[PDB]
């Protein structure tokens, strides 16, 4: 892509592709919004807004032309600028096998918690309400064992009467997954028995919401629209170092809630 | 060229 | 296209037709708009928003994940109804040649006073800023034949300076044309010296501005931006009468401003 | 070509080529020197003078081996610099059309001042005598619409007995021509009536001199003599914007000075 | 079907 | 490359 102007940063081909490898590697298991909602492939640099497919009437019965607005859902640019060391990244070429890349480990993070963020509750100021936002789809539950379970098969009931099934997944807050695990210590595996009451489903543990979440993968429910994916390109060099960056555009929309279920 | 690639 | 339900209304092919030509008649006089300004081909009935390719900042620097929206710009869409006497169009396979649809007559007129409100002043409500809002761009003018040529050969000369050059136009009053025709009566034809002095170039008289208005139809300064073009569907039928509509789907955008000049 | 260090400039194709065809689209209208005399092709970015083809004798009869110099017509050089907002450029890959490009428009327009300057009046420390320095070649001319003609006519003679016959041309300032427009208001166009004068002649006018010119562009009375044409370059990067140039090599010389016919 | 087809 | 390339 010609406009992260990446051929004018003073890097080589091992250092560009090593620095891009490393950025790979975390968001793969950092954008916990992707590992349950579907994505919706590149529509391109320049996609502005992707459309509601809504009119917003504007007009009185006293016009004889009577009108209206397209409800469009504009998507976020965002830039997360970053610095890194030069006659440090000359280093790999010199031998050095992991060179000090920490300024972008962090910077990759930071785009990912923002990502998640606009999925797991929205900007406000884009017009993208988040998964957490949908209040009628949440459930109270329990904090034992055979409270979690019981609020999966409530769930999958939920689901059962609006027609909604896939494979279904549970959402979970990292740490209160560890206090499930706490009293089902080796009677027999939590694991397993979640997710066979989940009907051969996953489980994904995320420190991006407090309590838990459960959906069906089914797809096309939860839309992820992606107009330039996350990419890295050149901004700058000063003087001895390099200022990169992290670009991506993109909106999000729950599009049918009732494969959502929000818990305690 | 550029991108990243990642999409689940 | 499936939408506009017209195979649902009451109608024959003689009748449907019918009806759509008498309408394409008067549009291609009455959408003075289109006349001078270019449009950019149907993109589609759900086409949404036109993008406008600039950021909305929105963050302080106090975030370490910069970011903003994507200026982007709405399309209106605009829904005409109007009726029509069955009983009547049932006439059209008696035999009779005219039939009485000057109900769709007024319609069409209206819908077209609309678009070209818009290319010329603009909904502010919509985003679009018409052609006349361009103040930089005026230039004062007399009322003799001669303070006409004289504001024409000015004109040439500030698009001269900017590169500006296509075939150029002068788009103008009516009635203020009537009026440049009373001094030049029969010396030599007003027509053909406004045109030389255009160097080749045409003449558009209209209802639609009070003033005059000078463009180089080179292309690609003034896009008129079609999602769905101008249609006739199919509403309801109201027990002896049908109730079509005219919907379109559409935005507009000055884009070489320099490409224009109004006069006094 | 290779010195001018486009490569080296942050910029995309797209970017590249839309500065590119801003410069050449106002160059091609604001360069008035080129549209009447002829261009001798590029010599090459190395060419340093053109040859006058005269000696300059500097040696007495006291010496044996007689001797001069070869008088020659050094090129001038010129650069114009200016800058480019980087962070708006890439706009034009976010979509947006007209790029805010004025810091660009002006400097081409400043260079065509320069090149006009030199074919007009010449830098007389550059060894050029320019268009208008001929007195030789100025004859009276009127300010009526019929004195003009009578220029004209007498004009054509001095050619007529000088051999001197190409197509004719007459340079004229822009508001003298709307002066001589006033009087000549619809009863037979001036524009007509002055191209029959000038046997099927061309009419050009410009705010580049200010009184009128009369040339034939028989051809090879006018050298404008090129070295490195008008070309695009890049200088260096700063910190938030771009500075590119404007550079050019040549040289201009007036041959045949008897196709060529002064005003008032 | 339908549409009108004007575009000058 | 570069150039611009007008001359008339």
């Amino acid at each position: 892509m010609e406009f992260l102007k990446r051929s004018f940063a003073p890097l080589t081909e091992k250092q560009w592709q090593e620095i891009d490898n490393r950025a790979r590697e975390i968001f793969k298991t950092q954008l916990y919004g992707r590992k349950f909602v579907d994505v919706e492939g590149p529509y391109g640099w320049e996609y502005a807004a992707h459309p509601l497919g809504e009119v917003e009437v504007l007009s009185d019965e006293n016009e004889v032309v009577k009108w209206g607005l397209r409800k469009s859902l504009p998507l976020i640019e965002l830039r997360a600028t970053f610095t890194l060391d030069l006659w440090e990244l000359d280093n790999l070429e010199r031998g050095k096998p992991n060179v000090d890349l920490s300024s972008l480990e962090e910077t990759v993070r930071k785009v990912a918690e923002f990502e998640d963020e606009v999925i797991f509750r929205g900007c406000e100021k884009s017009g993208v309400k988040g998964l957490l936002s949908f209040e009628e789809r949440k459930i109270e539950c329990g904090s034992t064992p055979k409270d979690l379970l019981e609020a999966i098969v409530r769930a999958l009931s939920i689901f059962s009467k609006d027609g909604i099934e896939g494979p279904y997944t549970l959402v979970i807050n990292t740490d209160r997954w560890i206090n499930f695990l706490k009293e089902e210590a080796g009677h027999y595996p939590l694991e397993k028995r979640v997710e066979e009451c989940l009907r051969g489903g996953k489980i994904i543990t995320t420190p991006r919401i407090e309590d838990a979440l459960v959906v069906s993968e089914r797809g096309g429910d939860f839309k992820l629209i992606l107009g330039q994916d996350l990419s890295i390109g050149y901004e700058d060099r000063e003087k001895d170092a390099v200022r990169l960056f992290i670009t991506e555009t993109f909106t999000f929309q729950v599009v049918n809630p009732e494969a959502l279920i929000l818990l305690k | 060229g550029g991108d990243l690639g990642i999409r689940k």
